[PDB]
């Protein structure tokens, strides 16, 4: 209603926010498949929050009842199995969407100036997401849950001096137990969700401060019409809202297909050994991380030394933080970067996929050799970026976006 | 090497036979404690009174979990390994693994319980289905001849062309109630019931997902039209 | 943009909104449905056999029936004579609007006068009232003659479980379906034979 | 049909 | 740093937000004791979130272990008793501070135009706080917890038709059980904390959009200096930040005194019967609500009809929502309202306190009579406001804040 | 009913040790203290761990175990007509004065199932388990001469020590709570001085 909105606008900047962030907010008109994933990440975050709240209504964060409570959700709670599969598939889809989101950032140089803070907030979001997923995977209290948590927290025992004390303090016990379960449940259910929501708010605020990149890397703000609207810019609402609605429907089709027909996804979304209750005294023949942690695992497994392996795994994630300063390309989009940048992006994607693929299996000779090679290539994609972004010859960026 | 089994979760009779087998030959050591007798009866189509009379031996109520008197610690002490809860074993191991495991027990005097398993070597489980299968041993028997996948059947009778092999599971004749096919069907029904127990929402999941996917295709049509239009 | 086709845009927006609302209702179905009583809740309860021969005069015992407390009170004579004297202060003296077995006395609300079996849950917001058999407590006033006093909002019932007039409790305390398996043993949960 | 399918394995012979 | 802040400001609205909300945001300079309580409410909310997160690391939301897990926090967890006392005394202090905040609003007409949205968001916050505190109080699973949950959930049973079905659906069971405990734990620990954070953000945003009232009720925006700064306005930072620091320290002194010397507060912060495990078959002889819920409970106890009592409590809470339209006074502050307004505000305060005091004890004849009289007076304070705010003669409002 | 005031001293290690002995011998038969551990009771009462295990742990439990008992609540509720509640928090549920008056208010009442009634807790289901010590108390309460091991003063001291141990059990953090709160309040006054001075400086 007009009168109601006039009353609200005098007392709340509802129309001002709507016209500043969604309507009258002009994003580049050449967004493609790769720009669906921010809104899909928001959708998956909302899905995780809702389904997690509902799982918490029935979950018991104790080592004696966590697994039994999960089965109670799966069997006794009306549609509880649906909610649980939504949550597990949503964690896996969160990581799928976020990895494609980050790879969009890599493809189009969207981390470069002025979006360095956008990229840093996104990386903080990624760190929070990794912590959240790791702490959630302990909650089912299956064999994989318990033993993956055991190994991941023993990593903190690799710190030369305070490692063992720090690991014990994190666990809350002399081993992984119900104390660790309840602690990780509290962190996973409130603390990290709050941190993630705040980080997403900061991320979107920074983006809207500096504006979106586009596949061509063209700074659309340079060319504006007589009204001040960029020539290659269109209002986010309604055009990209409807585009994102279509993308959300497609994502939901895939998501529900997985939920209702292949919730385990061949044992990757729900690992088979995790359907066995945690046993402190019998460890699985081969313990592997959830797929979305597998690449870094491979890196850690590629280093013969334990402390250096932990350091390399940490740096594998930390180097993405400094990525905005490693890229010295005069252009943003890979479309106009030199052959070296395209080759190294291909190498990085292939190495990441291979590291994930070989970190999901028991060690093998070829697996170990390729994991070490891919660790080298993964770190070289970043370490050599400041050089091969300068050696290459870049194409001239068009004044107007293509399409 | 596992043997494939085609498990029909819509077969109520097979699941009923599997539930009977589980309640008689398996619930002595194995619990199904994440699963209630009431839900098992409802999904298998067993009347509640019939479920009470025929499958509940522990004095539990219909709505009670399929708990057993054997404690995990006691059984771990007795057998050397705790008999795991079998509600989710179909998901943990898969149906093919279970089918091959329950048919791969063979006499092995070197072992604590006189038996070993091809699928699960040095397993701590006694061969509790020996009365049905009969004595199974690692001996010589006729096996279909295969040459680089060239599998020979009899063109006329349609039966395999076989040669002798001396590292095969052979059931000693006239040692068990059931022949090879009958024990195969018994194990198939048991594994079908275990597959149901691991994933009791499978059929409802498929139905609900079909309806969800139909709705999502409809909604996609409308959203795609609202997008392509409004992008002109 | 050249001549946007309105109406078509309006129709598509409306249709997409309606279909999305239907999908939202469907996606809410799991969350709303999971709040209904689960299989854990539906365990139900079986009848409870209570030995009532050991109840001293003017005393009550609590029987756990289907998760609820049942007041089984051995009623002395004096309170039985007092009960008819209270019909003027009771909303439903004849138990016309309360829940009780068809075979219990409309006024005494029990199979036999000397024993009263009452579902001990207040009919207003549902708690077990406190048993106050005393005649004239200072707090309960001089007109008191024994009965039940709800400790949340002070609903008053007489020893027959009948609520007083103008209390938060609108109904008499429910009488469970019970029988007398013996002269001194009752069972709560099974109706009495006709 | 279900009852026959569900018959317990153990049979006990009783006096009378 | 200057260079660092220049870098951030080109990528984030850091300095602009700081100078729009805290610095260069000119609040009236005559804030008194009654204006400490918004910042104190913020502090108590932060304390509740932090202490509740730490309690959730050791709490078991099951009927079998909730009470035992609370005692485990009190006895086995290092300093867990401190955190639990911070949490309980913080709930009590949250309601103390919020009630004083609402009473400031009543005194100075801070609900009046243009702050109607501020008041409505505050009332939504208060409803969320009531629900949050009730669900938290169920969590210890003491006798008080169980029977309060039983009564309050049966309140929904009062609805003539869908009441019983709604109460059963809210319970998740045919009686208050571990299902209800776990469900309310989920709502209390995530859902309502998230809702409360959002509502607090909306509340503060509305306040900053319309500006803050002051004890004199003088619209300081009318008179401005040549720089556009109100004559009676002072930058919120640093002056009111330091004033709020002093208020926070005083509040912390009282808070820690209660925590470390009187955590029970005579059984009004931690109720004595709640130290007994919940018993489905034994209702405590003194089943009374927490103090901050007593005034409404009293109202419900005053009405001799079940549904009418439930509706009376609901309306006692809901009338404060429409308060911004009940007050037709030409002046905001009670300092310049007529004798009728002052008398009726005194009557409302006395009635609220008397309802809370008699709602905190078992029914009595004088208690019942005073509860009924104070219920009538509480409702008349609102129903008669549109009249006695016009009948009364108001003093002129000064053009400048007094002090 | 009218309660008798008792001055409970939670710093008296000897009194708390005597109360723990009385609780372990006369009260843990039917009542659990399952929310506290033998180890913590020993540490707070100054009892060596070996001495605690030898003298106060009768159930075969470890020092670090909760003070559980064999009598299950359901069986006890059936037997006595009421479940003996866990007494770890009873000093907070009832208060030390109520406990002190209750444990001394048992008198002989043949009409009751256990032959006793209580002035503080009428028609209570507790048997008079301290009758050997107090003696035969009959109705005003009077103890029949030469019927108990202890006189009125000695039994009052015994009940006082027991109630002191119960008070400690309900609130094991009270002494540490006061010690920490003293320093917290000192620091908060120190910080208040600085905050007030800063506010005064800025508001010039
Ligand atoms: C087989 O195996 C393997 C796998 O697995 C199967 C794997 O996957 C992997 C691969 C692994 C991965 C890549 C996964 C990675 C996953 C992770 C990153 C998970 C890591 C998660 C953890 C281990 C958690 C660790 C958490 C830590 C260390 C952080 C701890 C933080 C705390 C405890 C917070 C401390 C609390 C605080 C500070 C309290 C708050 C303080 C206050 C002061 C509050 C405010 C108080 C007041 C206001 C009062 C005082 C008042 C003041 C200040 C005065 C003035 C007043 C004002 C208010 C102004 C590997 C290698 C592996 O091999
Ligand atoms: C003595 O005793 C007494 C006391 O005690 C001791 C007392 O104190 C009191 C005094 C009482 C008080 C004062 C206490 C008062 C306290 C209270 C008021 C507390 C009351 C609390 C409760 C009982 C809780 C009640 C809760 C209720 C009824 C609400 C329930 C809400 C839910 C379950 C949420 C509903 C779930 C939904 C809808 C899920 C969300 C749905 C979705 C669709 C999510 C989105 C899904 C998708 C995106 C998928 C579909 C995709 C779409 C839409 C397509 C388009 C794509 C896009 C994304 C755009 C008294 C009287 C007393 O005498
Ligand atoms: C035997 O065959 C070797 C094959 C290579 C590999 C995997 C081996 C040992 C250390 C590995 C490095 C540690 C540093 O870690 C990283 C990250 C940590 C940084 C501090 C140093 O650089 C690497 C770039 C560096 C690094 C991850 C790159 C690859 C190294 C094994
Ligand atoms: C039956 O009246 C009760 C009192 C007088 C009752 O005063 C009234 C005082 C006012 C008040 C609080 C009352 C009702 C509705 C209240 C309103 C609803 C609306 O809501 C709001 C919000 C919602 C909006 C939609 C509308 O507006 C408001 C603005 C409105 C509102 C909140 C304002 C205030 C209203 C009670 C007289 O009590 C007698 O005394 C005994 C009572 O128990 C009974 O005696 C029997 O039972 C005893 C057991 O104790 C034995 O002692 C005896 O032996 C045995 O005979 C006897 O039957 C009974 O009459
Ligand atoms: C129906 C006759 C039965 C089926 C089907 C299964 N069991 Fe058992 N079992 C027993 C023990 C002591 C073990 C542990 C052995 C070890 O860990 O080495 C087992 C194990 C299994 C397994 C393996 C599950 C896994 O994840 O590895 C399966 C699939 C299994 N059992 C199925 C003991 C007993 C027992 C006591 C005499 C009985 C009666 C049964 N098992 C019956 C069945
Ligand atoms: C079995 C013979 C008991 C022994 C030995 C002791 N107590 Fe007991 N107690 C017992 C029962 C069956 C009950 C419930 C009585 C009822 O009607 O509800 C109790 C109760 C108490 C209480 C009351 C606590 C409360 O109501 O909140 C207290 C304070 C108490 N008991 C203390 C107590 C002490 C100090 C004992 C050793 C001296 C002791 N009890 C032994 C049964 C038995
Ligand atoms: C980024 C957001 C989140 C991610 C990525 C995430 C991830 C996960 C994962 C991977 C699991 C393991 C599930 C399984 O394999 O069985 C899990 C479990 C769980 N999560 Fe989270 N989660 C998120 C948010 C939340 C929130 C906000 C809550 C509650 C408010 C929550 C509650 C739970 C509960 C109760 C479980 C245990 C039940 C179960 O395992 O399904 N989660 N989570
Ligand atoms: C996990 C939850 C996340 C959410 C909800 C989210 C949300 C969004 C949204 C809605 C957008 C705008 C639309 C789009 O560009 O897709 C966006 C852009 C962006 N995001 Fe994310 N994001 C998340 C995580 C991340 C991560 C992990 C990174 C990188 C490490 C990241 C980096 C970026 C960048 C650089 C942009 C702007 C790039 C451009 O304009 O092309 N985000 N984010
Ligand atoms: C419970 C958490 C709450 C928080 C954190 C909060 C926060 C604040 C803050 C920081 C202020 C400005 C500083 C101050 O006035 O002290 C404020 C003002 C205000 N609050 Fe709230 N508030 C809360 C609840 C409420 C409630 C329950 C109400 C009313 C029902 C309310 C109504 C108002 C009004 C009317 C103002 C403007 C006061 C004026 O301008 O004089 N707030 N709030
Ligand atoms: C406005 C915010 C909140 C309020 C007013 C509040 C209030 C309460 C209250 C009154 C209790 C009862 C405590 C007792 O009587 O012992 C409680 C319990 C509890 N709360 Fe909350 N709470 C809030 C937020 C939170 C949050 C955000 C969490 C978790 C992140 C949380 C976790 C818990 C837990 C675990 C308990 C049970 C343990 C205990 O009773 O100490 N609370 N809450
Ligand atoms: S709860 Fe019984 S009178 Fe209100």
């Amino acid at each position: 209603m007009n009168k109601f909105m006039a009353w609200v606008d005098a007392r709340f900047p509802a129309t001002k926010m709507w016209e500043d962030h969604l309507s009258k907010y002009y994003a580049p008109k050449n967004f493609n498949f790769w720009y669906f994933f921010g809104s899909l990440a928001l959708l998956v975050l909302v899905n995780q929050i809702l389904t997690g709240i509902w799982l918490t209504m029935s979950f018991t964060p104790s080592a004696e009842e966590a697994f039994a409570s999960v089965e109670y959700i799966m069997r006794d709670v009306d549609y509880g199995w649906i909610i649980r599969y939504m949550h597990s598939t949503g964690a896996s889809a969160f990581f799928i969407v976020v990895y494609l989101h980050m790879f969009r950032g890599l493809l189009y140089g969207s981390y470069q100036k002025p979006r360095e803070l956008v990229w840093i907030f996104g990386m903080l979001i990624y760190l929070a997401l990794m912590a959240e997923a790791f702490m959630g995977y302990l909650l089912p209290w299956g064999q994989m849950s318990y033993w993956g948590a055991q190994v991941i927290i023993s990593l903190f025992g690799a710190i030369p001096v305070v490692g063992e004390d720090l690991a014990q303090w994190i666990r809350g016990d002399f081993l992984i137990s119900g104390i660790t379960l309840n602690r990780f449940f509290a962190l996973h259910v409130i603390a990290l969700p709050i941190v993630l929501l705040g980080l997403v708010v900061l991320h979107i605020l920074a983006l809207h401060e500096v504006g979106s990149n586009n596949p061509d890397g063209v700074d659309i703000k340079k060319k504006k019409d007589e009204n001040g609207v960029p020539l290659d810019g269109i209002a986010f609402h309604p055009y990209y809202t409807v585009k994102d609605i279509v993308g959300v429907v497609v994502f939901l089709f895939i998501f529900c297909t997985v939920i209702f027909f292949f919730p385990e996804m061949g044992g990757y979304f729900l690992e088979k050994p995790n359907f066995e209750m945690a046993n402190q005294f019998k460890t699985p023949e081969h313990i592997a991380p959830v797929w979305y942690f597998t690449p870094f695992y491979a890196i850690l497994r590629a280093v013969p030394d334990k402390l250096m392996g932990v350091v390399a795994m940490g740096a594998a994630i930390a180097v993405l933080f400094v990525l905005p300063w490693l890229d010295r390309s005069p252009v943003r989009s890979i479309r106009y970067k030199g052959w070296l940048s395209k080759l190294w992006l291909v190498i990085f994607a292939v190495s990441f996929v291979i590291l994930g693929y070989y970190g999901a299996q028991a060690p093998s000779p070829l697996g170990t050799t390729l994991s070490r090679v891919c660790t080298v290539l993964y770190f070289a994609f970043f370490i050599l970026m400041p050089f091969y972004t300068r050696m290459e010859k870049t194409k001239p960026v068009p004044e107007r976006v293509t399409g | 090497q596992l043997d494939h089994v085609d498990i029909d979760l819509t077969d109520k009779a097979a699941m009923q036979d599997g539930a009977r087998t589980f309640a008689n030959y398996c619930m002595g050591c194995h619990s199904a404690k994440f699963q209630r007798y009431e839900r098992v009866a409802t999904d298998l189509g067993i009347p509640a009174d019939l479920m009470m009379e025929k499958l509940v031996f522990t004095g539990a109520k219909i709505g009670d979990h399929m708990d057993i008197g054997m404690k995990p610690a006691d059984a771990k002490t007795w057998f050397g390994a705790a008999p795991p809860d079998l509600t989710l074993v179909a998901r943990v191991r898969g149906t093919d693994w279970l089918y091959s495991y329950l048919r791969s027990f063979y006499e092995d005097p070197k072992r604590p319980w006189g038996v070993n398993n091809v699928i699960f070597p040095n397993v701590g489980m006694p061969n509790v289905l020996a009365p049905l299968q009969g004595r199974q041993v690692i001996g010589c028997k006729q096996v279909q001849v295969v040459e680089d996948g060239k599998k020979q059947f009899d063109p006329l009778t349609g039966t395999p062309l076989t040669h002798e092999a001396c590292d095969q599971l052979t059931v000693v004749p006239k040692t068990g109630e059931l022949n090879e096919a009958q024990f195969d069907e018994k194990v198939k029904n048991l594994v079908t019931f275990l597959a149901y127990s691991a994933n009791p929402n499978k059929l409802a999941s498929e139905r609900i997902g079909t309806y969800v996917l139909l709705y999502l295709a409809f909604f996609f049509v409308f959203a795609y039209l609202l997008k392509r239009e409004y992008w002109k | 943009n050249d001549g946007v086709n309105a109406g078509r845009r309006r129709f598509l927006v409306a249709a997409t909104s309606v279909v999305g609302a239907a999908g939202a209702v469907g996606a809410a179905v799991p969350f709303v449905g999971s709040w209904f009583p689960s299989a854990k809740a539906k365990a139900a309860g079986a009848p409870v056999q209570v030995n009532v021969g050991k109840i001293d005069p003017g005393q009550q015992i609590i029987a756990e029936w289907r998760g609820k407390p049942v007041f089984i009170v051995h009623r002395t004579k004096e309170m039985l004579d007092a009960l008819p004297s209270l019909e003027g202060q009771l909303a439903d003296p004849d138990s016309k609007a309360s829940e009780q077995p068809e075979y219990v006395d409309p006024k005494l609300r029990s199979i036999k006068p000397e024993l009263a079996v009452i579902v001990g849950i207040c009919t207003h917001l549902g708690c077990s009232p406190t048993f106050r058999p005393e005649v004239a407590p200072a707090d309960l006033g001089p007109d008191w003659k024994g009965g039940y006093f709800c400790p949340c909002h002070g609903s008053h019932y007489d020893l027959a479980g009948r609520v007083y007039k103008g209390q938060p409790a609108p109904l008499n305390l429910p009488i469970p379906p019970y029988t007398f398996d013996a002269d001194d043993v009752i069972t709560i949960g099974v109706d009495q034979e006709k | 049909a279900i009852a026959k399918r569900l018959e317990p394995v153990g049979k006990v012979c009783v006096q009378g």
